[PDB]
């Protein structure tokens, strides 16, 4: 689906938002209708080399290597390298049609079995548009139906999308999406930082269980990555941790700062990319071109989440959890200082262990002790005092009476 | 708490002398049977013994 | 191994070393850390998150002669092979690692006696006190007058 998704807003990027700017999405019960209101494939004559003369729309959605995408890299904004796309739509389809209307014709294409059976028409109209119609092989998928978190991921990538390009309306089964950078940085955490170019939208939020990505390459989700957020975040980094190293003295390693997380980032309007796949997943474009096209103060987002507590104190936090956590010095602030096994306040006995009718007194203060050293024999009656006032007692763990001074 | 009302401390020499500010969510009736009645239920000027 | 300053790892699909990783690896800490996790839980009571555990350690596998890899790089840094037909080939029997790894403390007795800090810790209790560090406390126990703040004697 994705395939004619993207042709629909590479044909809405070729005419600078002025046609292909309302795509309608239609995906139930095995069954997909996408249509837009470009320009579409035109009725010039496009060749082959093999010699025979196969119309435009056609030549476009059966046979491979074909698309206006093939010209120079320097000017070029759309993602499309390859010509093979809707073939690769049309192969696995069972039933396929394809309208595309040019102003003075319609140019419909029926196909079916597999490309055992394709059969392009032109009907005369004043449509100017495409519209695909395809149900799918299921013979070749692992699969019989379409479910609903498919819809749930197209749902939420026509949101994503929208909130990319605003100028261009989805409806998702006659449903319209809106899209505000706000409200997706929102929908993420409650404090995402926002900080938006004429080029570029960036949020910066929060990753407990781990790091969350969702990065754009103009018009391609591109849930790897590539170059750019590379240089965007060693951008950032290179500004935030000496940032934190001179606010808290913890030397923070940088996969432990960047680690605590979530980003945001929608570029738009970027020239010569490079991606080194079919699936077209991370960027390999040189990081030259990219820093050149990119002019986002990246210093801008480091100052504005330095100052963010909401973010960069749990990961100061769990520097605390690593190191001030072994920086060990098992206090309860009570009296604090050296921690003392036996006191020096003792008095004992010569019966200090054997078994006799010796006692214990365990009287009050040293005014009782006193006129016990006075009055008590050495050989049969002791003594102790205490200390000052005990709490109560059954509150206490074990481990606490063990803590507790005269208790010992 | 409810912000219906509030109050300030300014007690006298004989009995009490507490200054009652009215704020604007309230019942504010008027005709001085229901607005009494109001303030009996919410001042508790009216008090029960045995 | 073991790794106290970051993430390491060593792949090798059949000849070719992946230093990006796959998917294979993937399934390699799976069928570790399922044997792993809740023996650790069981035998220091200690709840530490798989990300955690993974971060301290560094893994080194051979691979040989496993059919249909799949590589989606031009540098082949990525096995993008199914689980199916990893699962299926690799019969690496990860519960003889996860109780050899038990058995070797170089590991876990750091972490497990920062752990100790909090887990089973011995209790203090005592005067913990409070530096609340005073209020402002304006309205609460003091007399206003009517005329606070106006010009007056
Ligand atoms: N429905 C369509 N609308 C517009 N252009 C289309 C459509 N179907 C096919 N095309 C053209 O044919 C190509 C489709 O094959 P595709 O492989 O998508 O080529 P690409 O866009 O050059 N490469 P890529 O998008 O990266 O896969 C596009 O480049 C278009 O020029």
């Amino acid at each position: 689906i994705d395939e004619i998704i993207d042709n629909s807003v590479d044909e809405g990027i070729r005419t600078k938002f002025k046609f292909a700017n309302k795509i309608n999405v239609t995906i139930k019960n095995n069954q997909v209708t996408v249509e837009d209101n470009g320009r579409g494939i035109p009725q010039a004559m496009v060749k082959t080399p093999t010699g025979e003369e196969i119309p435009g729309p056609v030549a476009a959605w059966t046979i491979p290597k074909a698309g206006g995408n093939f010209g120079d890299d320097k000017e070029r904004v759309t993602g499309g390298m390859n010509g093979v796309g809707s073939s690769l739509t049309n192969i696995f389809s069972v039933m396929f049609v394809g309208e595309t209307g040019d102003g003075q014709n319609n140019i419909v294409v029926r196909c079916s079995n597999g490309m055992e059976n394709k059969s392009w028409e032109t009907i005369p109209g004043k449509w100017k548009g495409t519209r695909v119609t395809f149900i799918p092989d299921f013979m070749s998928f692992e699969t019989n139906e379409l479910s609903q978190v498919y819809l749930d991921i197209t749902l939420d990538r026509l949101q994503t999308l929208a909130v990319v390009y605003p100028d261009i309306q989805f409806t998702f089964n006659g449903k319209k999406v809106q899209g505000n950078f706000k409200k997706y940085a929102r929908q993420y955490d409650e404090h995402a930082i926002v900080q938006e170019q004429e080029n570029c939208s960036i949020a910066v939020g929060r990753s407990p269980d781990g790091f969350r990505q969702l990065t754009y390459v103009n018009n391609i989700h591109t849930k790897n990555g590539g170059h750019h957020i590379d240089c965007v975040m060693d951008d950032i980094c290179e500004d935030l941790i000496p940032q934190i190293k001179r606010k808290f003295k913890i030397d923070v390693t940088k996969a432990r700062v960047k680690e605590c997380l979530t980003i945001v980032m929608f570029v738009r309007d970027m020239k010569n990319m490079r991606f080194d796949s079919q699936t077209k997943e991370r960027l390999t474009s040189p990081f030259g071109e990219i820093r050149s096209h990119i002019q986002l103060d990246a210093k801008k987002i480091s100052r504005a989440i330095l100052n963010n507590e909401a973010i960069l104190m749990p990961i100061i936090e769990a520097a605390l959890a690593r190191k001030l956590a072994a920086e060990k010095a098992a206090e309860t602030k009570a009296a604090k200082k050296a921690s003392k096994a036996k006191v020096h306040k003792h008095i004992k006995a010569n019966l200090c262990g054997k078994d006799a009718d010796t006692t214990l007194f365990l009287t009050e203060g040293d005014s009782a002790i006193g006129y016990l050293i006075d009055v008590r024999d050495k050989e049969l009656h002791g003594g102790y005092p205490l200390r000052g006032k005990v709490l109560n007692s059954w509150g206490m763990s074990y481990a606490d009476m063990l803590k507790n001074k005269e208790l010992f | 708490n409810k912000g219906f009302i509030t109050w300030d401390d300014a007690c006298g020499e004989h009995g009490f002398g507490f200054k009652v500010k009215f704020r604007k969510e309230y019942s504010l009736s008027d005709n001085e049977e229901e607005r009494h009645a109001k303030i009996m239920k919410d001042f508790g000027l009216i008090e029960r013994r045995s």
